[PDB]
């Protein structure tokens, strides 16, 4: 059994958002679903829970007028609606089953700022040869990074993004043997959901 | 609200040694129905939490038998008989006896390995970035141990602190090492006015810096 959450969202302040959490046909219709908030580099905060059959809920007093927990029995889906969104609502939100599973999380960015497409640059070097990929100037978070569509994953270090100043930037390194590159092809594959961009950049000597 | 105090704040342990994490509640977790609602979660780097233990001592499915949970009332304990690299992360206790439900602050578990030196790599601005009028110089300091490291950027014999954007990874389970990335952002022009670009790494493993350089005009 596993819980699949809805994709990331960027919403303007004052507006409202609705997230989904879906499990297999069994567990959800009998188990309690909790909702938890986690701000980057911080601990966990319980928002509330919802009961299966009876549609009964319980809220943390801090979220009384912020969150609203609902469930669709027919589709095995629990929802969380957050209202009058503030920068303080920018965080990762998880759903957690009383019977064990947790969702992957849904990232929420509360910002006035505009959706920017990322600039993708191939980092060519000047036993093993290290290659790179720079992902500069994009908004909001997150982005997805793979090497050669996925056939390269072993010797890879993907780094977290940093904020400066509108606008986020992150990098990734791939260390393969001196014989592997440039005899065989190594390409970088970046994807930003918000800007609807899918970039593929070949690392060239 | 029930305050959940976790001790120690951090734990650094050698592979195969025992680990003990404490969780103390401000109120008894013994409920009106005779049950005790205390859960233990592990947050792995770049992952959502996962529950290891429920109702003081029950192990979740797939949780290795080296994990043991115990306690009663206001004092709880999570134990690892002989630690493994895949056990690293932040440990959180979760109470459900009182409302609102609350979590402990966390306990960071870092794995102890033999001190490794960073593999330094330097990258000049790509041709593409230079076309678009931008200039970023990237430097990777990969697979080192311990975590404390200093990245100094030198341009033509002088230190540069402006335009520097540093980013660290959390300890990898696969080799118990830390990695880091540094970026020096300049305008194409500032970049074109300088020639020698250095990435110095100051660590414990060597005396003294691990220097990587390139000449723009080369
Ligand atoms: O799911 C919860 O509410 C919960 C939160 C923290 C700690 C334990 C629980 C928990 C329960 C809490 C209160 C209650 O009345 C019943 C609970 O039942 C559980 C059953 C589990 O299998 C596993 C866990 C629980």
């Amino acid at each position: 059994v596993q819980l699949q959450q809805s994709g990331p969202e960027l919403v303007k302040p004052g507006a409202s958002v609705k997230m989904s959490c879906k499990a297999s046909g069994y567990t959800f219709s009998t188990s309690v679903i909790h909702w938890v908030k986690q701000k980057p580099g911080q601990g966990l905060e319980w928002i509330g829970y919802i009961f299966p059959y009876n549609y009964g809920t319980q809220y943390n007093e801090e979220f009384r007028g912020k969150a609203t927990l609902t469930s669709d029995k027919s589709s095995n889906t629990a929802y969380m609606e957050l209202s009058s969104l503030t920068s303080e609502d920018s965080a990762v939100y998880y759903c957690a089953s009383r019977s064990g599973p947790w969702g992957q999380g849904t990232t929420l960015t509360v910002s006035s700022a505009k959706t920017t497409a990322p600039s993708v640059y191939p980092l060519a070097p000047v036993s093993s040869v290290t290659l790179g990929c720079l992902v500069k100037g994009y908004f909001p978070e997150p982005v997805t990074l793979t090497w050669n569509s996925g056939s390269l994953s072993s010797g890879v270090h993907t780094f977290p993004a940093v904020l400066q100043s509108d606008l986020y930037t992150l990098s990734s390194s791939v260390t393969v043997t001196s014989s592997t590159w440039p005899s065989q092809s190594i390409t970088c594959n970046v994807a930003h959901p918000a800007s609807s961009t899918k970039v593929d950049k070949k690392i060239e000597p | 609200d029930v305050v959940m105090t976790q001790t120690p704040l951090t734990l650094s342990i050698t592979i195969g040694q025992p680990v003990s994490i404490s969780c103390k509640s401000s109120q008894s977790l013994f409920a009106s129905d005779g049950r005790t609602y205390l859960n233990w979660l592990l947050q792995r780097p770049g992952q959502s939490p996962e529950r290891l233990i429920y109702l003081v001592s029950n192990l979740d499915s797939g949780v290795l038998d080296r994990f043991t949970g115990s306690g009663s009332g206001t004092d709880f304990t999570l134990k690892i008989s002989r630690v493994e690299a895949e056990d690293l992360g932040v440990y959180y206790c979760w109470q459900g006896t009182h409302f609102p439900q609350t979590f402990g602050g966390g306990t960071k578990l870092e794995i102890k390995r033999a001190d490794a030196a960073p593999t330094v790599s330097i990258f000049p601005p790509s041709s593409e970035q230079l076309t678009s009028g931008g200039a970023s110089v990237v430097c990777f300091l990969n697979n080192f141990y311990p975590k404390d490291i200093n990245v100094k950027w030198k341009i033509d014999g002088s230190e540069r602190q402006n335009g520097v954007l540093n980013s660290w990874t959390d300890q990898d389970s696969k080799d118990s090492t830390y990695s880091m990335s540094s970026t020096l952002t300049l305008t194409k022009d500032e970049y074109e006015r300088h020639n020698s670009y250095t990435c110095e790494a100051t660590h414990k493993t060597s005396t003294s810096p691990i220097v990587k350089s390139f000449n723009r005009n080369e």
